[PDB]
């Protein structure tokens, strides 16, 4: 009944020394029924990153919505959008459905391509923006992710070891929360590399 | 919107717009239509005059409306796909509603009532 | 299950060095007419406690005359009734809980919430809190109703933890109980000017005052304002 | 219409070691968004080596503990004298809880202590009396974010080995009592920064043979 | 409408659904066929309220169909997919939505891969080996978990639907009166006549 | 969230807890909750944290406009008339309650406005779950004539009472201090008196603790030449 | 709260408490309840804040345009106007507003408009939740006629009581006199009108 | 939730889950859901948690009683019907219960029964209850033979089990065995889900839609 | 309903209207609401007719058998077991009564019982639908120690009004002067108290 | 649970009740028997509400072979079905009554004649020459209306029933799982194990 905890899952993403990670389960399901076991959340738009947790007509519709936006962005302005500008257009986006919204839970991570400065950010399902130094958590079990992050997470870590911590915060996470996990994926961003890595989680 | 009657009466009965029409089919390219005992052959002429055409992407003379039924024109290129694209909702149309697709008589019928009446609506050649 | 008719507002209370404080204003409202202006909301028991009340009038009246019998109950038979076996603020706090709870539990509550003020016989402050659902809880200070949202605030100020109580006077601590009433005065719908203030002093015994009012009050800044936004 | 339960917040945590028992919890009480209290103690010692916390609705919460240490009480008077052993006091509990199933203490209650051969035990119970004994368990408002901490970091869930990549599991070394109380300690100072109801006192309890030591610790208190 | 399922095996797409309209208390029909062809080789399934389910169905058949003689081209399983859910995501916020769950089972003839595709109410699509709508796969995944291969031939996809077919008759409490099975491979649509 | 206005001698300062919450479990801990409708008029906002800050963007905007189209600088009152009439319009289905306060050609001004469109004058206000909280610290030190010392002093002091009392309240305090005849200084964290204290233990892992089943690289580069 | 007008010899005084509540929260304790439409041509608001000061922005801004075309308006052609905007959006709106006036032709007048937005012309008004434990009080001591000193204790008296019965009236009581003199803004305190 | 129970040529075999959930939360992973009545008979937990434990742990107590006074084995049926029949007397009240009580005896042999919260009572040879009871079902109809080996047939359980761990959200954390004979029930260990699931598909074959 | 009590120097005296209501229709105009439980002790009834009839023969009842036993009761033993019958059964009764009495050592007492059965010692005391609208005229033209002759125009002031302003109040106003020299009745008709 | 039907001819009576036992989503047993003996040459097959039915069946049991011990007597039919029916109407005015509704099929040892009576949950009794419970009069009165004689033998009785169970199995949604058929006679009660 609840839309936001119909399909299930999560998002976090984190920033380090020079970087950003973005990581998401797997799972899409009907309630108690799982559906599939290869639902990613996490999209990109050139070096911007998006993760996007609740209703999965809505996460298929967003993402459809946000490349539509972002390649008309990429034509008339003649760069790639950067994820200070992109978060805007998220903000406004959800906004502008204010008595009919979509039932979400966006995450924006990236790395601003001039400055070199790490960036995340989190959104609720009309607009407001929450823009942390630290981390940002979506998804049916985002009260676990934010027990995790608040202990694992220190600033300033090294990309191999940001990886580490995101991972082991998303998945005792998603093993605390029914509706949430069946894989899992953890992105690491830095200025010109981007590497992606599937986790070997449990499957129930 | 606008709205100004561009095919009037002419004093001697005639609707010079309508005629007008006609000398564009005029300058058209050349098609004809033959019929057999069991088959209908549509013929079409493409002008020489345009070579260095690349024929896989062109435009082609003849157009399917249905699996059954194909159009063939002289005149305004332009102006045939406005009545090609109208002519292959109906037929779809036509499918949906009736559970059976039109027959040729009737999908004349149609595209025949479609040019009709821009010939006395408001604001329309 | 019930409603409540006629109810008192705000009950507030503190601990300093030698003792505790506590007051509540006269006031017995039917909901938004204020209808009774002599309401005393602070009954004291013996000479070591005094038990301030808010909530439902008619439950009010009922548990003063439970404490009144529980006075004359504790008398009979007990040569020391006058001393080591006089009544302590804790057996008074406990037996009130007790009501309180069981009334809950058989789906017929008494609609109040109770704060017990007292010093024990080794001189210790004793300061409980205990209401319709028969939850309890003790803190430096305590308040009921609005007083919970604003006095407690100004109070915690004086008396921010344990280690703070001895080091606050009696003048201090009155100061900073009068200061929350004016406050309460400002702001309650339901409050009114007239309120009793009793002081248990381990020293000094029970100091019951009555007909206090709230006094100092900043009105003149009102005929400066105007209008709601563009009206000059 | 009367509302018989509330909800007064708090947060309890109980771990069981190799030869120890800690149980450990906040000390604010509060309604909504108000504090009642910033030290209104939520543990219990019950006597016989056993500690106690029901969380919840603290007038169901305060009544069971007072019948629980009753229970203890005519315990030693119809069975000279005989210790009331953890597990004993377990399956008592259920029968405290399931005497008011269509009429439920709103609370969830945990306890702590040693069992009969002197190893640590945790006992935990949902509000109507059903229950477990366990190694691990936190109650209360911030239990679903502490619960996948203790998860990874006392049973080393989803930890392997550097260098084999998956196939060989952390193994599942002992934890000393100085070490639980570290967990311990960091559990709470997490759950105080995430969650409006946690924070200013945290009170641990600990059982050994020699007996039951407290520990208190400031929490931050906004 | 009832039980519909769904299975890609190496070189095909296999369909099943039942065949008992019933309105209310009686079994009106046992022979209905809860299938539409949206191109050649394309078929799409369906299930939900009714009335909405063919008059959905027969829609996106009618537009299917004018894109392929618009563009004389026949569009891939994905594409086709991808109309269909969007399709359904605009109906959800519509003064009156379609309640009609979907399976879209085609063979790209570019990629030479038979796709299956599941789509719900809501607009909801992932790409499955295998899938279902309604209480069907909560009655036949655990069979399907442990028997599919993705090199299964089309004759040992049919085996391994007969046994999901004989568990719901065997668990479930309504009489869905037998099912429709139609294959979908690089030669178009055919009807299994004897199932 | 905790917020108030106090004007003084010369101004008006406006103050906010840092703390958003969704239900029970603090979302941000260092949010910014004093918004910039212009540079010398702003505003603090409760309620729904998207309502006020889209209503604040967008009067801020038509506020911009305006002051180009009149070539005045903008005025507090046409702030408040234009929240006011959008809010009312929609009939408290925009949860925007806000405290507004700035300085104007005209001089200082200090409102509050609520969702269903009513707005009201005062020398003190305080909105949000630590209202009540932070009203009884301006009831018992407010008075006539403040210095600017001593109405930040008034201010921080306010918030205080909510960060330590009201649970939907916390961590830091930020202050925007606007005098006539001066630039607007916004003090970001003015008070910090909530840091958190250094952990027991180090949760950094070895390297190579999580499994992995799969690594690649993500082509984030447009496609390239030759 | 608590508001009434009454017109007297010189012209009519309008008065209001100055308490605004949130159920028991006092959310402003200096409220202005008295709100001008024109020169001199005020009104009492009571019901709901948002919609009472939307009706009399809209009230000012209609008398503002008349003015510029047609000259001062009269206290009646005031009244006409709130009762259009109570009387065509009655299913929308909660509002109780008394209307008081000065003309040199017709000197002191007293509307009220009530919940369903019928108009009421009356020698003096009293509205708001306060009003009902004085309707006694007012029919026995309001004479017709009366100088600017005695309606100015008819209204303190009246408004104490008032205040002293209802909840959600209190604060100071400010009062507006209007007359061929001019506008002239009165204000007392608890101090002087709770010993009355 | 997820549990089974059915009888073959050896006996008994009893699989359940390990997972308790309090909506999406997941309270526990290491939940003991089959309740030890007696060395003889033993019970599953589904629906109420408490009402199972508290009533079967009462069962056992009767059960007792009833062998002191008889002196000889209470039934399977006798023992059933006990429970039944008191809960039956709460009918209304909100008991939440689903249950198979199952038993070894002479006179009998292996027998389950299903009991259930509203009154029911049924004898049968497969049972399976909770959330994920159709997925294990499944495993069970398709493979399911009365001359099954003690081997094979703790296999099938442990199978089942997991296929519903897999499939079903409020299922999973482990799976517990227990192999019902005529001298009383044998344990047959605690299997970690997690673990299980990889072994079992690389050795099985099976989940081929899942990458390992 | 309009219905008040009032102490003064030799005594007490109750009054109240004679209107009883069903929705608008008046199903009785001629009503009497001042009821005997003791020679010296009568009350006042708002509330539930069906209820306060009950409550007072019960009284009546109660205080005919102290009398038997221990002699003249006091107006508060009156007040009390009218209290313990409102408080013990307040969740199946809607009752609000005025107990007025007369004694030789405490001479003129009122006691008012609001719906939740608490007691209120009070000089004088006003109840019913219809006190509303008298609380500003009451609180007022109060005096302690007034003679018989102003305490009657006090109470026919008061009810006059009361009667004027609530529909459910009207009729006659009925009185019962309880002092040492007896038990006096006094009834007022419409054509005298409507002209005051 | 569903379907019990029962006919009267010549010399028998004949209970059908089906096999099935639904809990919400799945068939927990297909082979059930709704039915119990409370002499020798009477039966009773029962339907409605989980627990209940069994239960009050073997209470009626119970009480008829306690008659039937202390008086050394085996009630008539028309006696067992009254003492039912008291137990139903006294049961519908009490604090949770029988939601049980019954078929009583007997063969009157002095009479020398079957009789089937019908009773409901609420106390409603009749007797019958056919009759059933719940829905399955609706598909099965018009075909016994039609062919049903007086005088017809037990094999044309259960060919009558077969022409009943076969349009159930047609037109009902629900999956019942077959029937078991019992015919009382002046022999007692035996079970048709082929049906
Ligand atoms: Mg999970
Ligand atoms: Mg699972
Ligand atoms: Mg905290
Ligand atoms: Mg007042």
């Amino acid at each position: 009944s609840d839309p936001s905890s119909i399909n299930g899952g999560i998002v976090v993403a984190m920033t380090g020394k020079d970087c950003v990670a973005i990581a998401c389960d797997l799972r899409l399901g009907s309630q108690s029924l799982g559906v599939s076991n290869k639902f990613e959340k996490i999209f990109h738009y050139g070096h911007v990153f998006l993760g996007i947790t609740g209703l999965a007509t809505d996460v298929t519709t967003l993402n459809e919505m946000f490349r539509y936006k972002t390649n008309l962005y990429k034509l008339k302005e003649e760069r790639a959008i950067e994820p200070e500008t992109f978060t805007q257009l998220v903000s406004s986006s959800l906004y502008e459905r204010r008595f009919g919204p979509y039932f979400v839970g966006p995450v924006v991570a990236g790395i601003n391509s001039k400055s070199g400065k790490p960036f995340i950010a989190g959104f609720d399902l009309i607009g407001c923006i929450d823009e942390a130094k630290d981390f940002i958590v979506s998804g049916t079990a985002s009260d676990q992710l934010f027990g995790m992050c608040e202990s694992l997470y220190e600033p300033n870590l090294e990309p191999e070891d940001l990886f580490e911590t995101i991972s082991q915060a998303l998945l005792n996470a998603a093993d605390r929360d029914a509706l949430s996990g069946w894989g899992a994926v953890v992105y690491i961003i830095k200025k010109d590399e981007v590497v992606k890595r599937y986790l070997k989680m449990r499957q129930d | 919107g606008y709205d100004r009657a561009l095919s009037i009466f002419s004093p001697d009965g005639h609707i010079f717009q309508v005629e007008y029409a006609l000398e564009a089919v005029k300058r058209g390219t050349c098609a004809v239509g033959v019929k057999g005992k069991n088959c209908v052959v549509l013929g079409c002429e493409r002008r020489s005059t345009l070579k260095l055409q690349d024929t896989r992407i062109t435009p082609s003379k003849v157009s399917k409306i249905d699996s059954h039924v194909v159009l063939s024109f002289s005149g305004l290129n332009a102006d045939s796909r406005i009545l090609i694209e109208k002519a292959r909702v109906e037929a779809q149309s036509h499918r949906l509603t009736l559970e059976d697709p039109v027959t040729v008589e009737y999908l004349t019928r149609y595209v025949a009532g479609v040019q009709q009446r821009y010939t006395q609506s408001g604001g329309v050649r | 299950t019930q409603q409540p008719i006629v109810t008192g507002t705000s009950v507030i209370s503190m601990k300093y060095d030698n003792g505790v404080i506590i007051a509540a204003d006269n006031l017995g409202s039917y909901g938004s007419l204020l209808r009774f202006n002599g309401v005393e909301r602070l009954i004291p028991v013996g000479d070591n406690t005094v038990v301030g009340i808010s909530g439902d009038i008619s439950d009010m009246q009922h548990i003063e005359r439970l404490l009144k019998d529980l006075v004359t109950e504790n008398a009979y038979d007990n040569p020391l009734a006058d001393a080591e076996e006089a009544l302590e603020p804790s057996y008074i706090f406990e037996y009130l809980a007790t009501v309180m709870y069981q009334r809950r539990s058989k789906m017929n509550p008494l609609w109040n919430a109770i704060i017990v003020a007292g010093v024990q016989s080794n001189g210790d402050q004793f300061l409980r809190y205990v209401n319709l659902l028969g939850v309890t809880y003790s803190s430096p200070t305590l308040a009921t109703g609005f007083g919970a949202h604003m006095a407690n605030p100004l109070l915690r100020k004086v008396v921010d933890r344990e280690s703070d109580i001895p080091k606050t006077t009696v003048q201090v601590a009155e100061e900073a109980i009068v200061n929350a009433m004016r406050v309460l005065y400002y702001r309650d719908a339901r409050s009114s000017r007239n309120f009793s203030l009793a002081i248990i002093d381990k020293n000094t015994g029970l100091t019951f005052k009555k007909n206090l009012q709230v006094e100092n009050m900043k009105w003149d800044f009102a005929k400066d304002i105007k209008g709601y936004g563009t009206q000059k | 219409q009367f509302n018989p339960y509330g909800d007064n917040g708090g947060t309890i945590l109980g771990i069981a070691g190799e030869d120890f028992a800690v149980l450990a919890g906040d000390t604010r009480n509060i309604t909504d968004y108000s504090i009642n209290s910033r030290y209104e103690p939520k543990v219990f010692d019950c006597g016989d080596n056993i500690v106690m916390s029901a969380n919840g609705f603290a007038a169901d919460g305060d009544a069971l503990v007072k019948r629980f240490k009753n229970s203890v009480k005519w315990y030693h008077f119809d069975h000279n004298d005989k210790k009331l052993s953890i597990n004993s006091a377990a399956r008592n509990i259920q029968h405290l809880l399931y005497g008011k199933r269509f009429f439920p203490y709103y609370v969830h209650t945990i306890i702590a202590g040693l069992d009969e051969d002197g190893k640590g035990a945790v006992y935990s119970f949902d509000p109507v009396g059903s229950y477990e004994r366990e190694q691990c368990r936190a109650g209360g408002a911030a239990a679903s974010l502490i619960m996948p901490f203790l998860d990874n970091q006392v049973n080393f869930k989803n930890q392997y080995e550097p260098g084999t990549n998956g196939k060989v599991k952390k193994p599942l070394k002992y934890l000393s009592v100085e070490e639980v109380i570290k967990l311990v300690r960091d559990s709470f100072t997490s759950a105080t920064e995430r969650h409006i109801q946690v924070g200013d006192g945290l009170e641990i309890l600990i059982v050994t043979k020699d007996g039951v030591r407290k520990e208190f610790y400031e929490l931050k208190r906004d | 409408m009832d039980i519909i399922l769904g299975i890609r095996v190496q070189d095909s797409v296999i369909l099943a659904s039942s065949k008992a309209v019933t309105r209310g208390i009686s079994v009106l029909k046992d022979s209905d066929d809860k299938t539409r062809q949206l191109s050649p080789h394309t078929l799409m399934s369906f299930a939900g309220e009714a009335g909405d389910t063919v008059q959905f169905a027969e829609y996106i058949q009618a537009n299917i169909q004018l894109y392929s003689i618009r563009e004389d081209y026949e569009l891939s399983p994905q594409a086709v997919s991808s109309f269909v859910r969007q399709e359904l995501a605009k109906s959800i916020r519509s003064r009156r939505p379609y309640q009609v769950n979907v399976l879209i089972g085609g063979y790209d003839k570019k990629k030479n891969k038979p796709e299956l595709y599941q789509i719900d109410y809501l607009g909801t699509k992932v790409e499955l080996p295998y899938g279902a709508h309604g209480y069907s796969g909560f009655y036949t995944f655990s069979l399907l978990d442990h028997h599919y291969r993705p090199d299964m031939t089309t004759e040992e996809g049919l085996d391994l639907l007969k046994l999901c077919v004989q568990e719901l008759e065997k668990r479930m409490p309504m009489d869905f009166k037998g099912v429709i099975v139609k294959i979908v491979d690089k030669d178009g649509i055919r009807q299994v006549d004897d199932f | 969230t905790t917020i108030v206005g106090v004007k003084f001698n010369n101004g008006v300062v406006i103050a906010a807890d840092t703390r958003s919450t969704q239900g029970p479990i603090v979302a941000d801990k260092n949010c910014a909750k004093l918004h910039r409708i212009s540079p010398k008029i702003w505003c603090a906002g409760a309620g729904t944290a998207a309502d006020t800050e889209a209503v604040t963007q967008l009067i801020g905007s038509n506020i911009e406009l305006h002051s180009l189209y009149t070539s005045r600088e903008p005025r507090v009152v046409s702030a408040l008339q234009m929240l006011k009439q959008h809010l009312f319009k929609y009939q408290g289905h925009i949860g925007a309650y806000l405290i507004v306060a700035g300085v104007d050609p005209t001089g200082s001004h200090l409102f509050s406005i609520h969702a269903h469109g009513s707005t009201d004058v005062g020398y003190y206000l305080s909105l949000g779950s630590g209202s009540l909280a932070a009203m009884a610290v301006l009831e018992s030190h407010w008075k006539q004539d403040l210095t600017k010392e001593e109405a930040i002093k008034l201010a921080s002091d306010a918030i205080q009472a909510g960060i330590w009392n009201d649970l939907g309240s916390g961590s830091n305090v930020d202050v925007c201090v606007m005098e006539i005849g001066k630039d607007a200084e916004y003090l970001r964290n003015y008070l910090t008196p909530n840091v958190r204290e250094e952990k027991q233990k180090s949760y950094k892992f070895p390297r190579g603790t999580t499994a992995v089943l799969k690594e690649s690289i993500v082509n984030i580069c447009d496609i390239q030449e030759e | 709260t608590s508001i009434m007008a009454v017109t007297f010899k010189d012209g009519v005084i309008l008065g209001a408490d100055s308490r605004t509540t949130t159920g028991a929260y006092i959310a402003n304790r200096v409220t202005d309840k008295l709100t001008r439409v024109h020169d001199k041509i005020w009104c009492c608001r009571s019901g709901s804040a948002a919609d009472t000061q939307a009706i009399a922005d809209i009230v000012q801004y209609h008398l503002e345009l008349y003015t510029s075309q047609y000259g001062t308006p009269s206290t009646e052609t005031a009244a006409s106007v709130f009762k259009e905007l109570c009387y065509e959006n009655k299913d929308n709106l909660t509002a109780g507003i008394i209307v008081a006036g000065y003309d040199d032709k017709n000197k002191g007048e007293v509307y009220t408009i009530p919940l369903g937005g019928s108009v009421h012309k009356l020698p003096y008004a009293i509205a708001g939740s306060g009003s009902t434990f004085i309707y006694g009080y007012c029919d026995k001591n309001f004479r017709e006629n009366m100088s600017k000193e005695e309606t100015v204790d008819f209204i303190k008296h009246s408004l104490s009581q008032a205040i002293k019965w209802d909840g959600s009236s209190g604060g100071v009581i400010r009062m507006v006199v209007l007359t061929a003199a001019g506008v002239e803004r009165l204000i007392f305190y608890p101090d002087e009108y709770e010993q009355l | 939730t997820t549990t089974l129970a059915f009888r073959f040529q050896g006996g008994i075999i009893v699989a359940v889950d390990s997972r308790a959930t309090a909506g999406n939360w997941v309270a526990s992973q290491t939940v003991k859901k089959v309740i030890e009545i007696n060395p003889f008979l033993l019970g599953t937990m589904a629906g109420g948690a408490a009402d199972c434990q508290f009533w079967e742990t009462w069962l056992g107590s009767q059960c007792r009683l009833h062998e002191l006074r008889e002196k000889e084995r209470i039934s399977v049926a006798a023992a059933s019907k006990i429970l039944s029949n008191l809960v039956y007397q709460y009918k209304g009240a909100g008991l939440s219960m689903g249950t198979m009580i199952c038993g070894y005896t002479r006179k009998e042999g292996p027998t389950i029964y299903y009991v259930d919260s509203d009154g029911t009572r049924l004898k049968g040879d497969i049972f399976c209850v909770g959330s994920g009871q159709t997925f294990a079902y499944g495993v069970l109809d398709s493979n399911y033979k009365w001359d099954l080996s003690v081997e094979d047939a703790l296999y099938l359980g442990k199978r089942s089990i997991l296929a519903a761990a897999h499939r079903d959200a409020y299922s999973g954390g482990s799976v517990n065995l227990y192999h019902v004979t005529e001298d009383g029930w044998i344990y047959h260990g605690n299997h970690d889900v997690g673990e299980l699931f990889w072994k079992v598909k690389e050795e099985e074959g099976s989940f081929n839609n899942v990458i390992g």
